[PDB]
RNA sequence: CCUGGUGUCUUGGGUG
DNA sequence: GGATTACACCCAAGACACCAGGCACGAG
DNA sequence: CTCGTGCCTGGTGTCTTGAATCC
């Protein structure tokens, strides 16, 4: 009902400051928590840098919620969206 | 301003707050629709299936 | 009396559980959870239909904690007894006080003031019985009744039946 | 008959102060044209006073320092006059509360009142030490209970009569103390029996110590905490608490400063 | 975490939905009625059923577990009583609202005055805000001086109607008597008006903004007072053992002493100018309960001398509930000293004493990866560092390594805490008041440094109008995984170079690097 | 909004018609009958 | 703990006794209303079984996922081994032996004839095939609310029912 | 924690760090609501595991909530005034 | 009872000069009763805890009642260091 | 043999 | 007629009254 | 030994009249 199709999306695809923030922090607190991790870990073994490691190579197994002012929603998989 | 007489008035007249605010939520210790938290995280389950099967839930 | 009502289920989910066969872990933990559970509001859940193919949407992830929330929506077949419905019972237990009866999965009370004054506790008898003269109610014996209350306990309820009505006892 | 406002705890004095103005200008050209003057101790801070003009009120009032000087009198229907002056318990085996003493806040039974009628005898469950302390208040007082006097034999008492003794200069009779109050002393009414009633009707810390190793060797200091290995000794030189191994510490003792053999 | 589990669910406010408590509700909630305001039994210990310290209500002492709920007095939320009044009072925060009804309704029925016949006062009920509507509807019927038994039956009983003035905490009606002849005012108590505004019909109560589930119009007039829980109003100990109570115990012990006398009148020696010397006492009580700031009339005094501390005055101002506990409050995991500069750290860093940075920590979970690392840890405890100061099982419970004798018995669990101390490359968050603009709290990372002066690289005392004469600045810790990763990757010093202001820097080469560089 | 409202406080804290301070006031009380 | 699609049941200010569950009064509750509701908001008739269709389905279920288990390889007693724990293994099997004696239409032959046979309140369709009757007298004394109705057929649903009976 | 403090975290968009000084680092407390009433009204015995709201004759429908003690104070204040703060877990419109 | 240390107090319940003592040390013990053995509790007074120091001097006398009054002089030693405060 | 509570309301003088 | 009047922080310096009743001690 | 006076403790209850601008 409230959802929109995905190839009806119109928000921005570039992922914002505030939407990578959340998305670094939520991953770390999971691999801190033992969650299984998607890429090789080498010499950074603190969660903040493996959870940073991640998103570089787009692996991020997340989806982002973006609600618009009257309730409805486009959800974008942290996969697809592009990072600066 | 006004504290106390807002909330009287507010009683006397029934009034209903939606919880958009900002300082709505701030005051009730909850998570604000701004910044961070002007949107929700989910679970790909979709690209959890690329990973190989001895990683599986039991 | 036999409903298919179309339920949900909260289910928070640790992160270490996050894997390649999420969804099937929580189809077991969903059955492992309500199968065979009564509540007042709907009765004994029965059996859940469709177990293994049950579309249980995305999870959200709970600011402050990590842990995944979802909402498993689902339809089973559920038992509900009401009052003022007629049913049949077997007996299982026979008391100075009245009988016990399984309907199912639970048991119905009826006590001696709403029992005939014809039908009277045969203890000498073998096997003992309520016993009449075309009329035999031993255990398993088809008995016919009303329920007349039904009360809550929230975790099993509690309905109390009568046998002092027309067209009702062993047939 | 008008009612005054006054100020409070002050009614008396001013029936007296009317009486005194009335009586002194009795049979004089300026007379005090009041008839009697009252105040009820059951109506707080007001006089009532009896005359046919209210004239007469302001003149029976002026100058008094008890009365307000707000315009404030009042009429009284004539159909209210006698509860104006409405005058208003207690019988032998009833309970009562003790308002007085040690035995404040008590149940007690009504034994018996004196022949004038004032002081009436009580059966009340002792509060006693025996004499245990000796060479009381409300609030220092002892628990109640009721009187052993194999006990008072025992710790520290006469015989009157069958299970009649007086210990230190008060009755007991079975277990129960009888003493005289004034009845004013008792409360009659509306009494509320409680729940209770209704039930019974290592060795180095701390010691000074020498340190004989290290940097901070030959310096005094004391055993602060001494978990493991590991001491804290709080030094006297600097204001610093330091971390400090075992094998270096020197313990006084009876005689001078003795190695890990204390 | 620290709450023990529970099977409820967990959710989030959405709603909050104001209104009045009914009599019939605040009874239903209620788990005692109180009566007597002696607070002790005798002085003999354990306070008096029924009065104002009944332990139902609950525990604010740390041995008597709670005879309602059976929680400690950490988890004990308090639960209310009632008092029952012998007589019907007004609510003092109502009465100007209960004057305007007054105009609105019919004294003897409650019907309101105007029909949509009237051409202007069927625009005014389709407004839809219902306090514009309210006031509207008064607007056009304030003019209209008589109840109508007729329409211009429409249910009204002919009467005309008085015009109602406020004197204080009375309210007096002048009726006009059918040129002039003389009209009476008598005194509209409120037991007169409770009685009238039960009979408006709930179609008049829709129409006068009120609502028939929430905010009922004879919910104004106060019947029974809810009790609060002693966890409302503790008691405080000045000099050890003598303790003195809250400004509202003895305010409630007022009122309650005073509704004992009401019930004293009815039934023997009431000379009637007694029983409203009586009755409008119990009305100021009531009153100076819930605000004791009403204009025109003394306040009501404690015997020190000093006003008494009513409900009103606890939630405003400054220092009251809201802008001193809920808009801002004290906090946790701070730190405060004078502040020095140092040209030698990088930009991004901030010095912190040794001192400060063995009693703050931050909980690390202890995965597969740190382990090892975090054992190290435990085995140097709380006072050599790099050490730490408690490990917390997923229970809660916390081992305190000050005094854990066998702390080398320690055995680390995946999953576990260890609140170890603070350490190199932590981010914090930096704080000089007044905080004029957002760059006055930007995240530093720690360095860990002898001395007990914050230190920070002379480039950024600009942003934070800082400098060295004195000042002191506010060092914040945060707890948690989630608190890093935002401090670090939005408010951290290199993003903030650049201000939305003026869109130009704040930060330069600054004094001696400035004059020397040129 | 905050940025904004940062943004316009903050000069004013560090600062013949009315200028400055007092004419601000003005402004944003929208007085019907200013200086 | 466990909800469904009906929600808020906010208070009104006028109270409501057709809430206590009677089946002679066609008051089952706030949750087993007329109209329901699904996952997907779609409107929808109460779904009230017969002890004829519940036999079929519940074993049905049973034996599918029973099979789903075993990678994909007729009496109650073992049917009810499928479920998990002595608690559910208890519930479980106390209905299928109930349902056992008291099912008179045993098989899926005969239940779509008495299914088409059936297939006017969705309730009362369900009761007529629970309770067995002989004739019309029988049928209105024990359910007192097929009186006023006016259009039996009634006779020739008996008929069928007990025709379509196996001896025994 | 002042009210300026709490302005220069909105700006920076730190909303998660807000709420989490605001709670866990200070006075977090736990209420149950009643989900009928929407009262702090529930009588919650945890190690016998049994919940009334004694109004609404509920045992079933009724929520735990996070807030403040402060906040939890306040609305103990409102009620001794007679105000009904009803605190609901779900919109309507 | 506090948690801090009560080993420097003598027998007079008050500490002698030339002790040094550090914070949360009690230098002065008293008692006050529990109204109705085991009666008592404690009303001493330790040193503030950010401070140190060595006991100088002790005045032990009686007020305008007549009970018992004492003084206890503290005397440390501030040497200067980053962060303290200087001008001209 | 784990838990472990010390006040408030003001006023005045100061720091940036 | 009230309500408005920067932010944070430090520290030292203070606390019910009057009247009536009961008990104890001293003097005759 | 008895009576009177003084002091201490506990309980209950108030009152002689005497900073300035804005909406
Ligand atoms: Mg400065
Ligand atoms: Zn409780
Ligand atoms: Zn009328
Ligand atoms: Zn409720």
């Amino acid at each position: 009902e409230l959802a929109i199709l995905k190839e009806e999306r119109t928000t921005t695809p570039y992922l914002t400051k505030y939407e990578r923030a959340r998305i670094l922090g939520t991953r770390a607190l999971q691999i801190s928590m033992n969650a299984p991790v998607l890429v090789d870990i080498e010499g950074e073994t603190d969660p903040l840098q493996i959870a940073m490691k991640e998103l570089s190579q787009r692996k991020i197994p997340l989806v982002i919620r973006r609600y618009l002012p009257d309730g409805s929603y486009e959800d974008w998989g942290c996969d697809e969206l592009i990072v600066d | 301003e006004e504290t106390v007489e807002i909330l009287f008035e507010a009683g006397a007249a029934a009034e209903l707050d939606d919880c958009r605010g900002v300082s709505e939520n701030v005051m009730l210790g909850q998570l604000a629709p701004m910044g961070t938290g002007a949107f929700d995280v989910m679970i790909d389950e979709k690209l959890l299936t690329s990973l190989p099967a001895d990683y599986a839930p039991t | 009396m036999f409903f298919l009502k179309d339920l949900s289920l909260i289910l928070t989910l640790h992160p270490s559980y996050f894997g390649p066969q999420m969804n099937q872990y929580l189809r077991e933990k969903l059955l492992t959870d309500v199968e065979g559970t009564c509540t007042g509001q709907f009765g004994y859940i029965v059996t859940v239909l469709d177990g293994m193919n049950i579309d249980v949407g995305k999870g959200r992830i709970i600011p402050g904690s990590g842990s995944a929330e979802f909402e498993v929506k689902y339809r089973a077949v559920v038992w509900k007894p009401f009052k003022g419905e007629v049913v049949d019972a077997i007996v299982s237990n026979v008391s100075p006080i009245g009988f016990f009866a399984d309907v199912g999965p639970l048991n119905v009370f009826v006590s001696t003031r709403l029992i005939p004054d014809n039908l009277v506790y045969n203890p000498s008898n073998s096997p003992p019985a309520y016993m009449s003269n075309d009329e035999l109610i031993t255990k398993g014996s088809k008995v016919r009744l009303k329920v007349v209350g039904t009360r809550t306990d929230v975790n099993e309820i509690y309905a109390i039946g009568s046998i002092k009505e027309d067209f009702l006892g062993a047939i | 008959i008008w009612g005054v406002k006054v100020r409070l705890g002050k009614e008396k004095d001013v029936v007296r102060q009317i009486l005194k103005k009335k009586l002194a200008r009795e049979g004089t050209k300026n007379p005090l044209e009041i008839y009697s003057a009252f105040q009820r101790d059951s109506f707080k801070g007001h006089v009532y006073i009896e005359a046919r003009k209210a004239e007469a009120i302001n003149d029976a009032l002026k100058g008094n320092v008890n009365v307000f000087s707000n315009n404030s009198k009042f009429l009284v229907g004539i159909v209210e006059y006698k509860d104006l002056l409405r005058p208003v318990k207690l019988t032998r085996g009833s309970y009562v509360r003790v308002k007085n003493g040690k035995f404040k806040g008590d149940l007690a039974q009504v034994d018996e009142v004196l022949e004038n009628g004032l002081e009436a005898r009580l059966k009340l469950v002792p509060r006693l030490d025996y004499g245990k302390d000796l060479s009381y208040t409300s609030k220092f007082r002892p628990a109640q209970r009721l009187f052993s006097e194999a006990e008072a034999r025992v710790h520290e008492i006469r015989r009157d009569r069958d299970g009649f003794v007086t210990y230190g200069g008060e009755e007991y009779y079975e277990g129960f103390l009888y003493k005289t109050f004034r009845l004013q002393n008792l409360i009659v009414n509306s009494i509320n029996p409680t729940l209770n009633e209704l039930s019974l009707f290592d060795p180095t810390l701390n010691k000074t110590v020498k340190i004989r190793q290290g940097g901070y060797k030959g310096k005094i200091g004391i055993v602060k905490e001494a978990n493991g290995d590991r001491f804290r000794v709080e030094l006297h030189n600097p204001n610093k608490t330091i971390p400090i191994p075992c094998s270096f510490l020197l313990i006084e003792s009876t005689h001078g400063w003795v190695p890990y053999e204390d | 975490s620290q709450f023990p589990y529970s099977s409820a669910p967990l959710r989030s406010v959405k709603e909050v939905q104001f209104g009045l408590l009914s009599p019939e509700e605040i009874r239903a909630i209620s788990v005692v009625k109180i009566e007597y305001p002696e607070i002790m039994d005798e002085s003999r210990q354990r306070p008096r059923e029924g009065g104002l310290n009944d332990p139902k209500l609950g525990s604010i002492d740390r041995n008597f577990k709670c005879q309602t709920c059976g929680e400690g007095m950490a988890e004990c939320p308090g639960h209310f009583g009632h008092m029952e009044l012998a007589k019907p009072v007004f609510h003092i925060g109502f009465i100007p609202k209960i004057k305007k009804v007054c105009e609105c309704i019919c004294m003897n029925c409650g019907k309101l005055l105007l029909d949509e016949t009237n051409p202007t006062m069927a625009q005014a009920i389709r407004i839809r805000d219902p306090k514009k509507r309210f006031n509207a509807v008064w607007q056009l019927c304030k003019t209209k001086m008589v109840c109508e038994a007729d329409a211009p039956s429409r249910g009204g009983c002919g009467n005309t109607q008085p015009v109602v003035r406020k004197d204080g905490m009375k309210l007096w009606g002048t009726w006009k008597k059918s040129r002039d002849a003389q009209p009476e005012r008598k005194l509209l108590t409120p037991g007169e008006i409770l009685n009238v505004f039960k009979h408006i019909s709930p179609e008049d109560c829709f129409r006068l903004g009120f609502n028939e589930d929430y905010a009922r119009p004879e919910w104004m007039i106060i019947t029974v007072l809810p009790v609060p829980p002693p966890q409302v109003r503790p008691s405080i100990a000045m000099d050890e053992t003598t303790q003195g109570q809250d400004d509202l115990t003895h305010k409630l012990s007022d009122i309650l002493k005073a509704n004992i006398n009401v019930q004293k009148l009815e039934m023997d020696g009431s000379p009637q100018h007694i029983i409203n010397e009586v009755e409008q006492l119990l009305q100021f009580h009531v009153a100076t309960y819930m605000d004791n700031d009403i204009a025109g009339q003394p306040q009501a005094l404690q015997k020190s001398g000093r006003p008494v501390k009513a409900i009103r005055a606890r939630l405003k101002g400054k220092e009251g509930r809201l802008r001193g506990n809920l808009m801002g409050k004290r906090v946790d995991f701070s730190a405060r000293t004078v502040i020095s500069g140092d040209p030698n750290l990088e930009l991004d860093q901030v010095g912190v004493p040794i001192s400060i940075a063995k009693t703050l920590s931050y909980p690390e979970t202890v995965t597969q990866y740190n382990i090892h690392r975090l054992t190290e840890y435990v085995r140097n405890g709380p006072n050599e560092h790099p050490g730490a100061k408690y490990v917390i099982r997923d229970n809660g419970d916390r081992i305190d390594l000050r005094y854990h004798k066998r702390a080398g018995d320690i055995v680390l669990q995946y999953g576990w805490k260890v609140e170890r101390h603070l350490m190199d490359d932590d981010p914090v968050l930096f704080n000089r008041q007044p905080s004029l603009h957002k760059m006055s709290m930007m995240a530093h990372r720690v360095k860990v440094m002898p001395y007990s002066t914050f230190r920070l690289n002379l480039s950024v005392t600009s942003p934070y109008n800082a400098d060295f004469d004195g000042d002191e600045m506010n060092l914040h810790v945060p707890q948690s995984e989630e608190t890093r990763a935002e401090l670090s990757q939005l408010c951290a010093v290199p993003l903030q170079i650049v201000s939305p202001q003026s869109n130009k820097p704040v930060m330069g080469i600054v004094q001696d690097t400035l004059c020397g560089v040129r | 909004g905050v940025i904004a409202a940062q943004s316009i406080g903050e000069p004013a804290t560090q600062m013949n018609v009315t200028l400055g301070v007092p004419r601000l006031k003005e402004i944003l009380n929208v007085a019907k009958n200013i200086k | 703990v466990s909800t469904s699609t009906v929600g808020a049941r906010r208070r009104r200010a006028k109270q409501q006794v057709d809430d206590e569950e009677n089946a002679t009064l066609l008051r089952l509750g706030p949750e087993f209303a007329l109209k329901q509701y699904d996952h997907d908001g779609n409107e929808h008739d109460l779904i009230a079984l017969s002890l004829s269709e519940s036999r079929l389905l519940i074993r049905e279920a049973l034996k599918a996922r029973s099979r789903a288990r075993n990678g994909g390889v007729i009496d109650d007693d073992e049917l009810a081994k499928v479920t998990s724990g002595a608690v559910a293994n208890g519930v479980v099997k106390k209905t299928l032996d109930y349902l056992n004696t008291f099912a008179r239409f045993k098989d899926e032959e005969t239940c779509t004839a008495v299914d088409q046979l059936l297939h006017l309140h969705p309730f009362e369709i369900a009761q007529l095939s629970s309770l067995g009757c002989e004739d019309v007298d029988e049928a209105i004394t024990l359910i007192p609310s097929l009186a006023a109705k006016k259009e039996v057929n009634l006779q020739r649903i008996l008929d069928e029912l007990n025709r379509l009976e196996d001896p025994y | 924690f002042g009210e300026m403090e709490r302005d220069c975290m909105i700006a920076h968009g730190a909303a998660g760090f807000l709420k989490e000084r605001l709670m866990e680092a200070s006075d977090a407390f736990r209420v149950h609501v009643c989900g009928i009433c929407g009262l702090m009204s529930v009588i919650a015995n945890l190690k016998k595991n049994q919940f009334e709201c004694r109004s609404c004759k509920n045992k079933t429908n009724i929520y735990q909530l996070h807030i403040p003690y402060a906040a939890k104070l306040l609305f103990q204040e409102l009620m001794a005034m007679n105000i009904a703060p009803r605190l609901y877990t779900e919109r309507s419109g | 009872l506090k948690h801090g240390t009560y080993e420097k107090l003598d027998e007079d319940g008050l500490i002698a000069p030339g002790v040094r003592v550090s914070g949360d040390d009690i230098i002065i013990g008293k008692t006050t009763p529990i109204p109705p053995y085991h009666t008592k509790r404690d009303a001493s007074t330790p040193l503030r805890s950010t401070e140190n120091g060595i006991v100088d001097q002790v005045l032990l006398t009686t007020n305008q009642e007549g009970l018992k009054f004492v003084k206890v002089r503290m005397r440390t030693t501030k040497v200067p260091q980053i962060g303290d405060k200087f001008a001209s």
